[PDB]
RNA sequence: GGGCUACACACGUGCUACAAUGGACAGAACAAAGGGCAGCGAAACCGCGAGGUUAAGCCAAUCCCACAAAUCUGUUCUCAGUUCGGAUCGCAGUCUGCAACUCGACUGCGUGAAGCUGGAAUCGCUAGUAAUCGCGGAUCAGCAUGCCGCGGUGAAUACGUUCC
């Protein structure tokens, strides 16, 4: 590694708003995250909100 | 048309239910454009009068919440 | 930031939430009553509790990409089925039934 | 640190018994990750190269090379030289840290994220992430962002055929 | 049944804005003139709302339409294509009426555009006038930014006839 060229690297304690913590090494010493992988709904299988929401209109006869 | 129901003409309802009591047939020549599409119309090819001709349209699952005269523009343009 | 898109830090909450595609003024006031932020704070000045409640309330609401993709689905629906109202969607002529010898100048 | 241990411990026996190799060395390993930038606005905006010579030093601390055009192009208003695009190559521990940033931290922040494509394999066992917005993992700082200019990531395995690179990158954490 | 509502274009008249003398939210007040019998419709109830159900009173200086609005007073944003503006549009509604698809008005949610005071040219007004704000009525089931009246606040200037 060239000296005086690269920025530093400390042990990043990546957080998440769902409380899940994770560890990398970055420029930032500590990182707070609002949406991680396990918080994002695509990673969590068939998600709650958009997949429960995305039923197309059943020819809305109902009334 | 709010809570009184949807709208159809009685004659077109009569023709379609004669068509639906056995099986589908040829096109229905129908001057009523004002009438909504019930889900019981689907598959019945019907001929809407645009003003000068009878245009045949085949009714699908989507073409329900609209009316018949949405599928026949009356004004030719270019 | 909240729905995958920013809100401005230096506005009040009620109107910083307006810049999210799907929340105007009145859904923002319906949110902040449920959240309890009392409508008089910057969003540069909130707590993680107080903004996390805003986040998951908006996560319950049909906001960010859902709205655009479903409204494109409705427009593509009545374009594809036929449907003179979708013909007006296509050509650049007004949809709701409006005179065209004059202005109609949002659409062409 | 954690993605090497996850890869070795969980993946290498599981992938080795999934593809039934006749030796441990036949198991594909992600060798390098090449991050292309590809900023060609250096012609009309002469300073712009420093954007992502600044940013890609922050994306991974290995400084990218200010890469040059190898041929003069008149249709792009460009002579040979006048350097275009930055380039990071990556192998070691920071790279598994970088996939830890991509998989677990960044790719949620794609503001329209869905299944990123199955059809981004070349036919040899290599993958590319095509990025259009330069702020995905939280270091990028909207404050220091005006031009949204995205990125090309080239995830390069040692896989000889293609669908075993598929079953590698699914197990590393790429969603599809 | 359609069209007179077409639409690449020009072009008269108008409405709304581009904003702090502003926008939003809450409080307080002040009008005139006119309409109502198969019509005006109180109050109560429900609905976020457009409105809805039961129904008092009224052939009317009595009762209703009818809770005037700019205004004034507090709170709030702070000069940006924005807490400006509302076009367009999707969805959900409401009322009228055999029926609102072409082709109705209105509401509710959301999207939010052109526009930051307008080239050549050009119009109106001499006082309760111009500017601005609402109200009313004909027409009419329903449709008003038009028209016809009404009030609310309410100016600037006229040396002069050189010129059109």
């Amino acid at each position: 590694m060239k000296a005086g060229i690269h920025p530093n690297f400390k042990k990043a304690t990546v957080k998440c708003a769902c409380g899940n913590e994770f560890e990398t090494g970055s420029v930032k010493e500590e990182v707070r995250v609002e949406i991680c992988s396990e918080c994002h709904p695509f990673y969590t299988g068939r998600q709650k909100f958009a997949s429960a929401d995305g039923r197309v209109d059943r020819f809305n006869k109902k009334y | 048309s709010l809570k009184k129901g949807p709208f159809v003409d009685g004659h077109l309802m009569t023709k379609i239910e004669k068509l639906n009591e056995t099986d589908k047939k040829q096109v229905v020549k129908t001057w009523s454009r004002r009438s909504t599409i019930f889900p019981q119309f689907i598959g019945h090819t019907i001929a809407v009068y645009d003003g000068r001709k009878h245009v045949p349209v085949f009714i699908s699952e989507d073409m329900v919440g609209h009316k018949l005269g949405e599928f026949a523009p009356t004004r030719t343009y270019k | 930031r909240i729905a995958g898109v920013d809100i401005p830090r230096d506005k009040r909450v009620v109107i910083s939430l307006t810049y999210i595609f799907g929340i105007g003024r009145t859904t923002a006031q319906q949110v902040l009553k449920e959240a309890g932020v009392s409508e008089d704070t910057r969003v540069r000045d909130l707590t993680e509790e107080e903004l996390g409640k805003i986040r998951d309330i908006i996560d319950k609401l049909k906001v960010e990409g859902d709205l655009r993709r479903e409204v494109s689905l409705n427009i593509k629906r009545l374009i594809e089925i036929g449907s003179y109202r979708g013909i007006r969607h296509r050509r650049g002529l007004p949809v709701r039934g409006q005179n065209s010898k004059n202005n109609a100048r949002t659409r062409k | 640190n954690r993605l090497k241990e996850k890869y070795n411990k969980e993946i290498a026996p599981a992938l080795m018994t999934k593809f039934n190799y006749d030796s441990v060395m036949q198991v594909p390993k992600i060798e390098k990750i090449v991050i292309n930038m590809g900023v060609g606005d250096a012609v009309q905006n002469a300073k712009a190269i420093d954007s992502a010579v600044e940013e890609l030093t922050f994306i991974a601390g290995q400084k990218p090379v200010v890469t040059r055009a190898k041929k003069s192009i008149a249709g792009f208003r460009l002579r040979e030289g006048m350097p275009i695009g930055a380039k990071v190559t990556l192998r070691g521990e920071r790279m598994y840290d970088f996939l830890d940033k991509l998989i677990s931290v960044s790719l949620p922040r794609v503001r329209d994220f869905r299944g990123v494509s199955k059809k981004s394999f070349d036919g040899r066992g290599n993958y590319t992430l095509g990025i259009k917005e330069q702020l995905i993992f939280p270091e990028i700082d909207y404050d220091k962002v005006t031009k949204v200019r995205g990125m090309d990531i080239v995830i390069v395995t040692t896989a000889n055929t293609d669908e075993e690179a598929r079953e590698l990158l699914t197990q590393v954490g790429m969603p599809f």
